[PDB]
């Protein structure tokens, strides 16, 4: 009944940690839905699921506030979701990265970046080959 | 086999005339339009909250190309080339030379992603698994020239992406 | 030369030219025509900019991949001009404003950065410095422009003394306040000009001349300590310019006499503009006053550039000026006007 | 033999065989070869004076009825005299076939078009105009179709560049989009692939 | 400075009501197409974000280059690119809007919509997925609110 | 082994770095060189040889059809180490 | 002989015909295509520019080419009169962007390599 | 696939284990299997139409 | 009908080749040479013409 929607709207405002919550998961996401919390990032992301919603919708992450630098409060995107994460996400997989986590290896990278374009950290390409043709040097001292 | 779609002709008794008369006059067949417009409207919406959802992706998804390594921390290329001859745009510059310790390595591996057109070649015809197309599509750009990517770039997104990579080839290997 | 640094190509666009270009006021008026000239023939380009990127984004096209730089940088700031500096053979310096700002004045803009801009490039050791000033200017000239003008090409030859400065005179272009200027006041309705514009002689000179004349002289070894004047084919009167405007763009030309004193209340009046002014009394000052002949200095002649008459170039000017009824007419409709030469 | 080899149907061979020869009999002034691919297909190599004749009977004889132009396109061999090589691909719906009509011409040798006989040719021969530069004669519309508007030379030819002569840009002096000549900033890699071992003896010619 | 807050609050007021409401001009060239229209879908439904096509470059905002950029047509483009009224923006989408892509080096191919009209954002991809695209408009989004035009004026 | 040149920029895996006169440094200019940290000649030196009691050893990179194509190493020369020309791992036979 | 086959033409006169007419019909629209345009150029620039174009071919003695040259001419102003091509096409002839290229040989010497 | 490694690619475990899998592999990816001379048209119904190819 | 034309064949005005490439160009025809590290000869077979080698450089970006 109609009752018991009003019920669920007001379950789903008390279950985001009152009205202040509520109020900043609405200005942040744009949605209000409460889910299983399957796991927290290590960059302070925070990701749920709820497999009553349709393919698609049962997986969502809540970004964080604080990335490496930059405030993401309101400026969010995708490319700040670490590799398990974004294996996770994308339905890739069914297993989080906490039940089955990534092997570890020595040179992956231990801090993940997001995307760095129009921004100091910006790659600039170059020639990564050495000079080709040497050119003769003359002699420092006076012919004559 | 075929079936007609246009050859049925109507019933011309005096009942079906009415009800033809009556579906002129007070437009049954636009009421019967209205009527599925609004049972769509109370349907949920198939829209997803991007960036907070994504779509469906598979292990055999083409991205950002990425330069995988051993376990040791070795780099798998060996400079053969072939990717750079199978690469139907040619993408792909490789510019080789011995190494310090005589080992088979590249000096020099660009790829064009203003070029390339992510067919997954190059990655089939790898025989050491050294260049793999990665998950990652997020990389949008505001200049042309951060599209050109080096050696040094493609080792970075390899170590950046391995987490994922690893087990996206470790699901489909068996299929290739 | 740097092997790096050595002509190859055949001058097109993926050509390497050997020059590194530092272009101060690249978003001007003649600084994209400038950058435009230079990343044709494969060039390196560093454009310092302080305002919006929005605003630079024209100039990007113009060069090939990784061959136009754009860099941040502040006119009262010689750390980032020397950071703008560090690996550039070739400066040109086209940094100038109409107009009086509450942050720069005409002196600072003509006098101290172009001082602070050839004192940095000297000390990073930039080869060639092209500096711009005006034909008429005058250490006492009644115009502070003119006169700022004059005082920064001393600082700037001082500081640079290999430097090559360039003077030309009422430069005319699709962009330009010269043409631009006559052709707006049609919308108060009637011309002023001061003695009826009977005693002012101009020479303008034509944008594409003025571009190619500063390539060319990056590209002379000879022009290294060498002062041009860069002027037109043609002298007229300002009467006669201005009735030639208005025949061009097809608009009834009613000319009236204003005395100086008023002139130069319109422009006080119109300077409280905070936004870009209409007119100034400064810009009153230079309009009504006669284009100095310089017979000892070097012209485009002598770069190898032949002056564009402004009657070959002045419909792709005044064209979008005209209604709907002359927009389709030519240009040899319009029987040139009289010229006062010698 | 069975698995990975494409299997043979003989009664189509003997079909096409015996059709070819039928047109190769009933026009001789034109027909000058008949061909049946292994894969049962069949070719009719005719004299350029016999396009209009030919192709006019295979579309109205009560036997052949190849009421379908499937295509027309033009293949180009630098060292044949004749240098283009025009293709015909006709469909018969009536009895299920198809056929094919080879004929030749060089630069300066105008072909009669046959928009009469068909009149999907149109389009068609206009492209063999624009890509190749084979003239038709009596063309009510004969111009460029696929290239650029000025565009000078025929694209598909062999000894036209890959790249063209000139390319594009817009140029803000002149505020307008202008042509100047080709440019590279990496350079096209030819490769050499063909093995310098023989592959299929059964096309091996003779030492000359 | 009273004057500073006020030129930046009029600035970031303006860069919220530009980057909010953006009208790309209905303009689709090849198969980059499909995916603008998979991105305007019902899953990806970029109307949530403000974002609605129109056909008059009058009334456009963005000028979104999907597919390959040809001679004969490049005056096309760079004729309706400049009726766009200012502030514009272009988004270069795929590989052969971007470098030429699969048609890189062909006599009628422009290499790189760059050469006519200056790019924004530019999408890699062959195509790039819909997901790609709306990631390519949020970012173009978070550079418009970068801008700030009544600053310098303000400094000037 | 990362290392800095004279003018204070990295140097790549690759040896290469823009000479004191080169212009093409100011494309670094108020931004960034990509250099990649993780040295692969460094990486593969830090790994111990392995000591196999047969005159012939196989070598596949691990992980199987994941690896490289499978190779055949010659361990005769004790003079020296029998290296994989595909991954850089190296064997011996037990000497002295 | 030769064994050749003519496409409208048979000798040198009828080919020097159509090409007195072709240019006739250049002529004729040179000021229209100056006004639809709306060129910068004047109806003197356009006339000695078709003489121009026409001169570039004076050295052909075989009917057939010449014939084929008209077709290609005729083309052309069509494309012209029909408002298919744009300013941009129409100004693709007199090469406003490109810089001088030297035929002396020092300069050539001095450029670069190519002869 | 056509079980025939001089036109299809042989799999890649036989590829990183039997030396003629490996050849082929490498032949194919580089130069590719050489096509008997001959000309063909293959038309099939696309969902536009006949669909063609000479 | 035939019109017996009795000049030289000369197509270079109808093919769109700019002079620069007619006039200055030089072409080799030749059987190219066997490759010395393979002992195929199928690679002699047929003759090649092909133009003389012009400047090649090396962009400023990417090298
Ligand atoms: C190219 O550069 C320039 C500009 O930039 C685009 C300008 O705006 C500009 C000034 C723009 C003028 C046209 C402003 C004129 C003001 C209006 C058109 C109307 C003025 C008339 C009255 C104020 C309206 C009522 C009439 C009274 C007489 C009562 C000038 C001069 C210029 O030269
Ligand atoms: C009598 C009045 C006459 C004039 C009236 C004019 C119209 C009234 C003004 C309208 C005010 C409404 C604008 C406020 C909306 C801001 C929403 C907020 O969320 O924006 C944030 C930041 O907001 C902006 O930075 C500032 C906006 C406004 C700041 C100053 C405006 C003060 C009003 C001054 C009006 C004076 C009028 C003067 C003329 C009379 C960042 O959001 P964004 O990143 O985008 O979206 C990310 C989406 N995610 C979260 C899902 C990922
Ligand atoms: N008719 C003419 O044009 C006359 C020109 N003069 C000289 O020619 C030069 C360029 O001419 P023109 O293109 O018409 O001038 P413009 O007004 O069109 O632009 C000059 C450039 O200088 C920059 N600039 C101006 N002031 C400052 C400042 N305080 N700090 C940083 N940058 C500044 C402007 O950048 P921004 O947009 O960010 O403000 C602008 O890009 C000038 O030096 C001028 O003095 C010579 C005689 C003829
Ligand atoms: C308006 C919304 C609902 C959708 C539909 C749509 C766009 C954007 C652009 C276009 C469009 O539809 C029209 C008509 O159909 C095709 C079909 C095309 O190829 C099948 C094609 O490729 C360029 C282009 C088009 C048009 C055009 O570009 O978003
Ligand atoms: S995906 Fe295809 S086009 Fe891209 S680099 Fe690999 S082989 Fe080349
Ligand atoms: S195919 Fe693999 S091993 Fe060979 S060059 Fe390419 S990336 Fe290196
Ligand atoms: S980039 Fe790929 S998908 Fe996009 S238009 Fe070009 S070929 Fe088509
Ligand atoms: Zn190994």
């Amino acid at each position: 009944e109609l009752v018991q929607v009003l019920r669920r709207g007001l379950q789903q405002v008390s279950g985001h940690g009152g009205l202040r919550g509520y109020l900043r998961v609405l200005f942040r996401a744009n949605d209000v839905r409460v889910g299983t919390l399957v796991g927290e990032d290590k960059y302070g992301n925070k990701y749920y699921e709820d497999n009553k919603q349709f393919f698609g919708r049962h997986r969502w992450v809540i970004y964080t506030t604080e990335m490496n630098g930059r405030d993401t409060f309101w400026d969010v995107d995708g490319s700040m979701v670490p590799p398990e994460w974004h294996r996770w996400l994308h339905c890739m997989t069914d297993d989080p990265p906490t039940t089955k986590p990534p092997t570890a290896r020595k040179y992956i990278w231990t801090n993940h970046k997001f995307n760095v374009s129009g921004t100091p950290q910006q790659y600039v390409p170059y020639s990564t080959t050495r000079k080709k043709i040497q050119e003769w040097v003359p002699p420092s001292t006076p012919y004559k | 086999t075929y079936k007609f779609v246009n050859m049925r002709e109507p019933s011309m008794d005096m009942k079906s005339v009415t009800d033809r008369a009556a579906q002129t006059l007070l437009w049954t067949e636009l009421v019967r339009g209205l009527g599925m417009t609004l049972s769509y409207l109370f349907r949920e919406p198939a829209t997803i909250n991007y960036p907070f959802e994504k779509g469906p992706l598979s292990p055999r998804f083409r991205g950002e190309h990425a330069l995988r390594r051993y376990p040791s921390g070795e780099e798998r290329c060996i400079a053969c080339k072939l990717c750079e001859a199978v690469c139907p745009a040619q993408a792909i510059t490789i510019e080789a030379e011995p190494r310090a310790d005589g080992s088979r390595r590249t000096t020099r591996y660009d790829i064009d992603m203003t070029k390339c057109i992510y067919c997954g070649f190059c990655q089939e015809a790898c025989p050491v698994d050294a260049i793999v197309e990665g998950p990652n599509f997020e990389f949008s750009t505001e200049t042309h020239e951060e599209l050109l990517y080096n050696k040094e770039k493609l080792l970075n997104n390899g170590d950046k992406w391995e987490a994922e990579i690893a087990a996206n080839i470790q699901a489909d290997y068996l299929y290739r | 030369l740097h092997h790096a640094l050595i002509p190859h190509g055949k001058g097109g666009r993926s050509s390497v030219s050997g020059i590194v270009a530092t272009v101060f006021g690249a978003t001007g008026f003649l600084g994209r025509y400038v950058v435009n000239h230079l990343g044709r023939m494969g060039s390196q380009v560093i454009v310092p900019y302080r305002c919006e990127p929005y605003d630079t984004m024209h100039l990007r096209p113009m060069g090939d991949l990784g061959q136009i730089i754009f860099m941040e940088w502040n006119g009262k700031d010689k750390d980032s001009i020397r950071k703008v500096v560090e690996h550039s053979n070739v400066v040109i310096n086209l940094v100038g404003r109409e107009w009086e700002t509450k942050n720069f004045d005409f002196e600072d803009v003509f006098v101290k950065i172009p001082h602070a801009i050839a004192q940095v490039s000297k000390e990073a050791g930039v080869e060639k410095l092209i500096h711009i000033s005006h034909l008429n200017a005058d250490i006492k000239s009644p115009s502070r422009y003119l006169r700022s003008k004059a005082v920064g090409e001393k600082e700037v030859r001082a500081a640079f003394p290999e430097a090559t400065i360039i003077k030309p005179s009422d430069i005319f272009g699709r962009e330009d306040r010269f043409l631009n200027y006559f052709a707006s006041m049609r919308w108060f309705g009637g011309v002023p000009l001061i003695s009826l514009g009977k005693e002012t002689v101009k020479q303008p000179v034509y944008i594409v001349d003025v571009s190619k004349g500063i390539i060319n002289a990056i590209k002379d070894p000879d022009a290294k300590g060498k002062t041009f004047a860069f002027v037109g084919p043609n002298r007229y009167l300002l009467f006669d310019l201005v009735q030639y405007i208005f025949a061009v763009a097809y608009r009834p030309f009613l000319p009236y006499p204003l005395p100086h004193f008023a002139y130069r209340w319109v422009g006080r009046l119109f300077e409280v503009s905070p936004f870009e002014p209409w007119t100034t009394r400064d810009k009153v000052e230079r309009v009504h006053m006669s284009d100095m002949t310089l017979p000892h200095l070097p012209g485009l002649e002598d770069l190898g550039i032949q002056a564009t008459p402004l009657e070959l170039k002045a419909i792709e000017v005044l064209r979008r000026h005209r209604t709907y009824r002359w927009l389709t007419s030519e240009m040899e409709d319009v029987k040139p006007a009289k010229t006062v030469n010698i | 033999t069975r698995p990975t080899i494409r299997p043979r149907n003989d009664v189509v061979h003997k079909q096409l065989s015996a059709f070819g020869q039928y047109v190769a009999e009933i026009l001789p002034k034109y027909v000058q070869q008949v061909q049946v691919s292994c894969f049962n297909e069949l070719e009719i190599f005719i004299h350029p004076d016999g396009v209009i004749p030919v192709l006019t009977f295979l579309r109205d004889h009560t036997n052949a009825q190849f009421k379908s132009l499937a295509d027309l396109t033009a293949v180009d061999v630098p060292t044949r005299q004749n240098r283009f090589e025009i293709v015909y691909n006709l469909l018969s719906l009536r009895f299920n076939s198809r056929i094919r009509v080879k004929t030749y011409t060089d630069e300066l040798t105008p072909i009669e078009s046959s928009v009469t006989v068909y009149k999907a040719a149109n389009w068609y021969e206009r492209e063999i105009w624009d890509m190749f530069g084979v003239f038709f004669a009596n063309h009510p519309d004969l111009r460029r179709i696929l290239t650029d508007y000025g565009f000078e030379g025929h694209p598909f030819r062999k000894d036209f560049p890959l790249s063209g002569y000139v390319e594009l840009r817009y140029d803000d002096e002149v505020k307008r989009v202008v042509a100047e000549p080709v440019e590279l900033a990496q350079e096209f890699r030819k490769f050499d692939l063909n093995s310098p071992w023989e592959a299929f003896p059964a096309y091996r010619q003779p030492p000359e | 400075s009273r004057g500073e807050y006020v030129v930046a609050k009029l600035d970031d007021l303006v860069n919220w009501a530009r980057r909010s409401s953006l009208w790309p001009m209905t303009f689709g060239l090849a198969c980059c197409a499909v995916e603008m229209m998979h991105m305007a879908a019902p899953r990806y439904d970029m109307d949530r974000f403000g974002v609605v096509f129109r056909a008059s470059p009058r009334q456009s905002d963005v000028m979104i280059v999907a597919g390959t950029l040809t001679n004969k047509m490049a005056p096309a483009l760079r004729k309706v690119y400049d009726q766009m009224p200012e502030p514009r923006y272009v988004v270069s989408m795929g590989s052969c809007a971007n470098g030429g892509g699969y048609y890189h080096y062909s006599y009628s191919v422009v290499r790189g919509c760059d050469r006519i009209v200056p790019v924004d954002i530019y999408v890699p991809g062959c195509p790039p997925t819909a997901e790609a695209l709306l990631y390519g408009i949020l970012q173009l989004q978070r550079k418009i609110k970068r801008e700030k035009r009544l600053r310098i004026w303000y400094r000037r | 082994g990362v290392r800095t040149s004279p003018t204070g920029e990295k140097v790549t895996h690759t040896g290469q770095a823009y000479d004191d006169g080169d212009y093409r440094r100011v494309r670094f200019s108020d931004r960034q060189k990509e250099v990649n940290e993780n040295f692969a000649i460094d990486l593969i030196a830090e790994q111990p040889v392995s000591e196999v009691g047969s005159r012939v050893i196989s070598c596949d990179g691990g992980g199987g059809a994941l690896g490289h194509p499978r190779v055949y190493i010659n361990l005769d020369k004790e003079t020296k180490t029998g290296t994989c020309g595909y991954c850089g791992l190296q064997f011996r036979q037990p000497h002295h | 002989g030769t064994s050749v086959k003519p496409i409208f033409s048979r000798d040198m006169n009828e080919a020097k015909r159509r090409v007195r007419e072709l240019y006739r019909a250049w002529y004729r629209e040179v000021p229209n295509t100056v006004h639809l345009f709306q060129l910068d150029i004047s109806v003197k620039q356009g006339r000695d520019k078709v003489r121009e174009m026409f001169m570039k071919n004076a050295h052909v003695t075989d009917p057939r080419v010449v014939d084929l040259l008209v077709i290609k001419g005729k083309m052309e102003l069509e494309e012209t009169i029909n408002v298919w091509k744009q300013r941009t096409h129409i100004m693709r002839f007199f090469h406003e962007t490109e810089a001088p290229r030297p035929t002396d040989f020092l300069s050539k010497f001095y450029v670069g390599h190519d002869p | 696939k056509v079980d025939d490694a001089k036109v299809s690619p042989p799999k890649r475990a036989e590829m990183k284990t039997s030396m003629e899998s490996l050849i082929h592999h490498f032949k194919l990816y580089t130069e590719g299997y050489q096509v008997p001379p001959g000309a063909t048209y293959t038309a099939i119904e696309a969902p536009k139409g006949e669909f063609g190819v000479y | 009908q035939l019109i017996a034309v009795d000049e030289k064949l000369d197509i270079t005005t109808l093919t769109g080749v700019p002079e620069e490439h007619i006039k200055t160009r030089k072409v080799r025809i030749f059987v190219p040479a066997r490759n010395n590290m393979q002992s195929g000869v199928n690679n002699t077979k047929k003759w090649k013409m092909e133009f003389d080698t012009r400047e090649r450089w090396e962009n400023p970006l990417m090298g």
